[PDB]
RNA sequence: AUGAUGUCAUACUUAUCCUGUCCCUUUUUUUUCCA
């Protein structure tokens, strides 16, 4: 409806119509604006083939029934890694288990 | 054509994603591969003779992929016939799509 | 079988044709009863000068169109049509208003064309896909 | 003067011209031998009615289409306004409704073709630019889930024009062209120097006598602007009295009182009135500009001048190149004219600057982050650097991300897609700022309002041809002192600007030259030879110049146009030579049309003609499409040449005919195949002049290589064992990636162009035989040397 | 053929034959 | 079917017989003949590329070297009453129209190589 | 086309290798050709008109 | 008994090399019986 609106108004659709829906939608909405749109239009058939990629490879693919760039990407796992450590202990009770003080290093913020 | 070729192209190397320790005779499908990737017009003039006038073919490889509760056929095709086929599949399915071939119900379709 | 299918589509196709051809006929005949009546409703005060404008400026255009078309044997294809296209051109002649587009933050903050799932490979880190800090 | 005798020549030629024409015509109607029971008539009278049926018919539906047209023509501009009566309105319901009858008649017929050809037909064994709208419903189709104010207009056009710079200097300097005949006029850009001041002269009564008043301008469509503007204020239609003329473009009337023309087309006028008896004011607006054509009026029309008093000779200029100007023109008093609309701020390096790229990229970072409103020019070289350039701005633009607004970055050049270059034109979007990464292109005839920024690298792209060796380089060069100057110039238009240089005030004031060399000394100047060798001028050394070029390089035009043959041997015209002379472009081309008579190769040598007439745009090389683009013109790449290659792809688009859309999907710039049609049908338009009767190869390219040899026999290369080399100078040159044959690497080459990129180079090259060079030129081509 | 009449790979090909001088190659083989 | 299964040539010639009758209902539809499609006197030539400087007195001599003429008519301007630059010309004979024709076919009058075309005039 | 149909069903029929046992397909379907999905859901879609029937 | 002729690959020499084809700025030019 903003888009078909935003012909009537003929403005343009602005980041501030479409930041707080990024991450939602089942193909998801940020594929409209991906790279590839241009030759990704041509792809069909898709997911009956990667169905049928399973006697083609001697491996066995997890995601079998999805495509990135097709589909979105329809997890984001990235408060895991932040509330794992905050359940570990924090950086300093995970540290006292290592060999981190037998190294000198002023502090952690720098390891690589 | 070309961006047929270009799906079909990339769909092909997506199985050595890793580049890993592969062997001689995939070793020969990525010099293939690349080398259409480079001068995209004789590839598809041989995709098309081939299209147009071959009808005997090499051998196939069989092979088994367990997976402890059932066995999975695994087939083996060789580079050259592999790049026609990827093309023609994607050929047949664009245009499959486009003139609405296969009724609504016939579902692992692209749409969820 | 497949020569008697091929014969049956044919005559199937031709049939359902010619039906079809004699509606529009149909169809048209009455666009005939509107054309007349159309004419009809026409033939029965700036008219009369509009009207003498009328034949004014169509005249002179048949004048020019006709000499157009004598002295170059098309240039009233020469002038008329192609002076009605091109850019700079239109711009100039003030031609006003010679589908959805938005801003291009969003655009290409994505690249690639394959899936990230590896082609089924499994053993690379691709849980998280922002680094910790 | 030699303008006399000049017009003297021209005027044999026009009774010479049409003296043989009347002998063609009468040649070829005793060439064409005009030879021109009951039953017989009784049979062959029904077959004259049924050709009488049939092409009435066809003329009956043009007649339908003639009135058919006119009803809508003629209805547009009288009916939905005026208080008119029960007669012509009832005939405007007849007309529109009985139009739409006619077009739904046929309508019928042709929806019920296409549903009878839509089915099911059993196959048979026998031996716009929307790709992002086709990629919006997959989406949309995969996400959802069911289950007067005219005189107000005029009164405002008039206090505008009050405002204007020469409207209190309006009677003053009337009276002051009313005194002397030839007057300087120095005044600035937006003065209304090229609006206003044939408005006055038209206020004046100098249109009385059934006089016109003639204004031409270095471009053609700055022409059509200025006009469109002027008759604007002259509230009337544009075309009747208000007109202009340019190439393939007529917009005057026997009404014209103020007619607007390229100096070319001045040039032309004189091919048709020598006193120019019809026009009491020549108005020749930013002669600064050094064209060719600028540089051969001016000679002719102070000759004008100095032998037609009552004449009147107005030639306006921006830049301070008076002190000349008068001093040609015999010391002209320079009326000043004070315009520049707003205040411009220029700032300088603080030092010399290294790799002027980057910061060009980061001056433009750091004035979009921290200006305030406002639009940005920058100029560049060309479109390499200016994709480089948006590369990098679009780099930073995705990297900081929000953290930044919206930056437009908007490159523009001549050759790229006109959609795009008409993307610019857009009025800025409300938050988001509009950065124009330019060429110098935008210094002249591109006026896009809201710019309050510019920046300038100091720089350009300058032609330098030292006929030495016949060398053309488009080498960087400093810019001039003025080209900065206006540079700075084209800022400030609507606000209080900045312009900031990527040198010092030290280089600045210190190494910089006032104005770039006139181009009558750097151009190759065969076609304005040609032309005054057309003219009739013997003596081309005491020439009435401005600037005489130096004595080599017409020593070389001569020698050119004596090789190929236009000159007997001691240098004037042959009747080839006069004839090669009238069509509009350089003698190589004009000789090899004259060889496609020979050989038979008529439409095949016209159709490369006008393919070499705009070919440095013909296709188009996006990087975000680079192998698209790649194949579809290695679709085309036929064995013989590029040449040849032109030809089968103008084959193929008027194949299509004359398709837009098909020049988009096989990736060729529509304007250029576009400009390359009407250029050919132009020629065809002069083609019965020059003697040319129309056959074609008949498939045999063998002719029309050969008429491209006997065309561009000097522009051959050899092979040597140390690289492709020269055939007369054996100066090393090298084969153009682009070339349809780049790696194929002919023994015997044809060219077209001449330039020495970062590598001496050729374009649009051709494999020839050594055998027809002496089958055409065995005087210049001896056997010895192949 | 037969349907003319009536109207790479190169294991089915032969053998390039021998060269008078073979190729170093050929002959160490 | 069989209006189609013949040929191509009266194929193409049926496909005139519809166009002929489309645009005959065609001109009917925009609304100008009384009748529909009467067959034309073929006893008038149309001829064009006409002078302004020819009139209907000049007209009526050359053409009378072929037959009897019964009129000569140039369509005028009506308010200005300058030629057209095309006419009409009405013969007795059928005989008269062709004979005419015949030799009159992009011939030179008054430096303009003229056409001359059967009537194919409904009015 | 019919040169595609040919292309597609002479392919189908190739010799089939293992180790040392080798064997030519004629009957069955070979699921590790690159159009095999298109065949598949072809075919089965002339069996959901069996099952359903042309008027449902 | 050793000729030159060679489109012969191999062998060999100089503490002989690791030293490589990429892509054009701006822009103007008179026209002729229609049928």
């Amino acid at each position: 409806l903003k888009r078909q609106e935003a012909i009537a108004q003929n403005r343009r659709l602005t980041l501030e119509d479409l930041e707080d829906s990024w991450d939602r939608g089942i193909p998801r909405i940020n594929t409209l604006f991906q790279k590839d749109r241009h030759t990704l239009a041509y792809d069909k058939g898709w997911r009956v083939r990667t169905d049928f990629k399973q006697y083609q490879v001697l491996k066995q693919n997890p995601f079998w029934w999805t495509h990135q760039r097709h589909d979105g990407k329809l997890w984001n796992l990235n408060n895991y890694r932040t509330d794992m450590i905050q359940a570990l202990g924090g950086v300093e009770g995970i540290l006292e288990h290592t060999l981190f003080k037998g190294t000198y290093f002023p502090t952690w913020e720098g390891l690589f | 054509d070309t961006k047929l070729l270009i799906l079909a192209l990339e769909r092909l190397k997506e199985a050595y994603s890793v580049k890993s320790r592969l062997n001689q005779s995939q070793r020969e499908e990525l010099g293939l591969i690349e080398q259409a990737y480079d001068n995209p017009h004789e590839a598809l003039s041989r995709i098309k003779r081939h299209l147009l006038t071959q009808r005997a073919f090499k051998e196939v490889g069989i092979e088994f992929m367990d997976l402890y509760s059932h066995l999975v056929p695994v087939y083996d095709v060789e580079p050259l016939e592999k790049i026609t086929d990827a093309y023609l599949d994607q050929y047949l399915w664009y245009e499959a799509d486009k003139r609405r071939l296969f009724p609504p119900w016939i579902k692992p379709a692209d749409t969820e | 079988a497949d020569r008697k299918a091929r014969e049956a589509v044919e005559m199937r196709a031709q049939v359902e044709r010619k039906m079809a051809q004699k509606e529009k006929e149909k169809h048209e005949e009455k666009l005939r009863e509107m054309a007349q009546k159309a004419r009809e409703r026409r033939a029965g005060d700036g008219e009369a000068r509009e009207r003498d404008e009328i034949r004014h400026d169509r005249r002179k255009e048949r004048q020019h169109d006709r000499n157009l078309s004598r002295a170059a044997p098309d240039k009233r294809s020469k002038l008329q049509r192609n002076e009605n296209r091109d850019i700079s051109e239109v711009i100039a002649l003030g031609v006003p208003n010679p589908e959805v587009q938005y801003d291009q933050r969003l655009f290409n903050q994505s690249k690639g064309m394959d899936s990230g799932f590896a082609g089924g490979e499994d053993e690379i880190y691709n849980v998280y896909d922002q680094a910790w800090r | 003067d030699e303008w006399e005798r000049t017009e003297r020549e021209r005027l044999q030629d026009l009774e010479e011209r049409d003296a043989f024409a009347e002998r063609v015509r009468q040649r070829d109607k005793d060439r064409t031998r005009n030879v021109l029971a009951e039953e017989d008539r009784k049979a062959m009278v029904p077959e004259l009615r049924k050709k009488s049926r049939r092409e009435y018919l066809a003329k009956r539906e043009r007649e339908k289409l003639e009135d058919l047209e006119a009803e809508l023509a003629d209805e547009e501009f009288l009916f939905g306004d005026v208080e008119l009566s029960r007669h012509e309105r009832q005939e405007l319901k007849y007309k529109r409704r009985v139009r739409d009858l006619a077009r739904e008649y046929r309508a019928a017929g042709e929806q019920e073709k296409l549903e009878a050809t839509n089915r099911y037909h059993m196959p048979k064994e026998t031996r716009p630019g929307e790709e992002q709208r086709r990629w919006e419903e997959a989406r949309l189709g995969a996400a959802s889930l069911k289950f007067s104010t005219q005189a107000q207009q005029k009164e405002s056009i008039q206090a505008v024009r009050r405002s204007l710079p020469v409207f209190p200097f309006r009677e003053e300097l009337l009276a002051a062209i009313a005194n002397h005949q030839v007057l300087i006029i120095e005044g600035e850009t937006g003065s209304g120097k090229t609006t206003q001041i044939p408005q006055y002269l038209f206020e004046e009564g100098y249109t009385n006598k059934g006089m016109k008043i003639a204004c031409t301008q270095p471009r053609r469509v700055a022409a059509m602007s200025v006009a469109a503007r002027v008759a604007r204020e002259m509230g009337v239609k544009l075309g009747n009295e208000v007109g202009y003329s340019i190439r393939f473009e007529d917009c005057t009337s026997e009404r014209t009182v103020l007619r607007y023309m390229t100096d070319g087309m001045l040039l032309r006028e004189f091919l048709s009135e020598p006193d120019l008896a019809s026009y009491s004011v020549v108005m020749v607006d930013e002669a600064h500009e050094r064209t060719l054509h600028t540089d051969i009026l001016f000679g002719l029309i102070k000759d004008v001048a100095r032998f037609r008093p009552e004449l009147k000779v107005l030639v306006a200029s921006a830049t301070m190149d008076t002190a000349r100007f008068s001093t040609f023109f015999d010391d002209a008093p320079v009326f000043r004219i004070p315009g520049r609309r707003f205040p411009v701020d220029i700032f300088y390096t603080k030092a010399p600057e290294a790799d002027y790229l980057e910061a060009c990229v980061v001056s433009v970072l750091q004035i979009h982050v921290t200006q305030p409103p406002g639009d940005i020019l920058v100029f560049l070289t060309g479109q390499e650097e200016i994709e480089a350039a948006c590369e990098m701005l679009q780099d930073r633009c995705r990297r900081l991300g929000s953290k930044i607004r919206e930056l437009l970055v908007l490159p523009i050049y001549a050759n790229l897609p006109s959609d795009m270059q008409a993307r610019i034109f857009q009025p800025t979007p409300p938050g988001a700022r509009k950065v124009v990464v330019a060429t110098n292109i935008a210094e002249t005839s591109l006026t896009i309002e809201g710019i309050i920024y510019v920046l300038d690298p100091g720089f350009c792209k300058q032609k330098s041809y030292n006929p030495r060796t016949g060398m053309e380089s488009l080498t960087v060069t400093p810019c001039s002192k003025a080209s900065a100057n206006q540079r700075a110039g084209r800022a400030g238009r609507v606000a209080a600007g900045k312009c900031f240089r990527l040198y010092t005030a030290w280089a600045y004031q210190h190494e910089l030259e006032e104005t770039t060399v006139p181009e009558i000394q750097r151009t190759s100047l065969g076609n304005v030879v040609l032309l005054l060798k057309s003219l009739g001028i013997h003596d081309l050394m005491h020439f009435d110049f401005l600037d005489p070029p130096p004595y080599e390089t017409l020593l070389l035009a001569l020698e050119q146009l004596y090789a190929l043959g236009a000159l007997n041997h001691l240098g004037e015209l042959t009747t080839s030579g006069r004839k090669m002379a009238e069509l509009p472009v350089d003698p190589m081309l004009s000789k090899m049309i004259l060889a496609s008579e020979k050989y038979s190769c008529s439409e095949e040598i016209l159709t490369v003609a006008a393919m070499l007439s705009v070919n440095n745009s013909i296709f188009y090389r996006p990087k975000d499409k680079v192998v698209h683009a790649d194949n579809a013109r290695v679709n085309f790449f036929l064995p013989g040449g590029d040449h040849l290659v032109l030809l089968n792809v103008y084959t193929q688009w008027a194949e299509s005919g004359y398709s837009s859309q098909w020049c988009y999907e096989n990736f060729v710039q529509f304007r250029s195949m576009r400009r390359a049609r009407d250029v050919r049908e132009q020629l065809e338009g002069l083609l019965e002049r020059v003697e040319v009767g129309l056959s074609s190869c008949q498939g045999d390219y063998i002719r029309v290589r050969k008429a491209i040899t006997a065309g561009y026999f000097y522009h051959t290369a050899r092979l040597t064992r140390s690289g492709y080399r020269t055939v007369k100078q054996q100066q090393t040159v090298f084969i153009h990636p682009n070339s349809s044959l780049f790696e194929q690497q002919p023994r015997w080459l044809l060219y077209h162009e001449l330039v020495l990129t970062t590598k001496e180079f050729m374009r649009q090259v051709l494999e020839i035989e050594s055998s027809w060079l002496l089958e055409v030129a065995p005087h210049y081509y001896k056997a010895k040397e192949l | 053929f037969l349907l003319d009449k009536a109207a790479p790979n190169p294991e089915t090909k032969p053998a390039r034959p021998d060269p008078i001088d073979m190729d170093e190659d050929e002959l160490e083989m | 079917d069989d209006f189609k299964g013949r040929s191509a040539e009266e194929v193409e010639e049926i496909k005139a017989e519809k166009e002929a009758k489309t645009q005959a209902i065609l001109l009917e539809m925009v609304g100008d003949l009384p009748d529909a499609d009467i067959k034309p006197p073929e006893n008038v030539l149309f001829v064009c590329k006409l002078n302004p400087v020819t009139t209907d007195e000049d007209l009526e001599i050359i053409f009378s070297r072929f037959g009897p003429i019964r009129s000569c008519e140039v369509i005028r301007d009506w308010k200005t009453g300058e030629s057209l630059c095309y006419a009409f010309i009405e013969f007795e004979k059928e005989e008269d129209c062709e004979k005419a024709f015949f030799k009159m076919d992009n011939v030179l009058i008054d430096d303009r190589r003229i056409h001359v075309d059967f009537s194919q005039s409904v009015a | 086309d019919h040169n595609i149909a040919d292309y597609m069903t002479a392919k189908n029929n190739v010799v089939i290798n293992y180790k040392d046992m080798n064997h030519t397909n004629s009957y069955g379907i070979i699921r590790g050709l690159q159009f095999a999905s298109f065949i598949v859901q072809y075919y089965g879609l002339v069996m959901d008109l069996l099952v359903l029937g042309l008027h449902r």
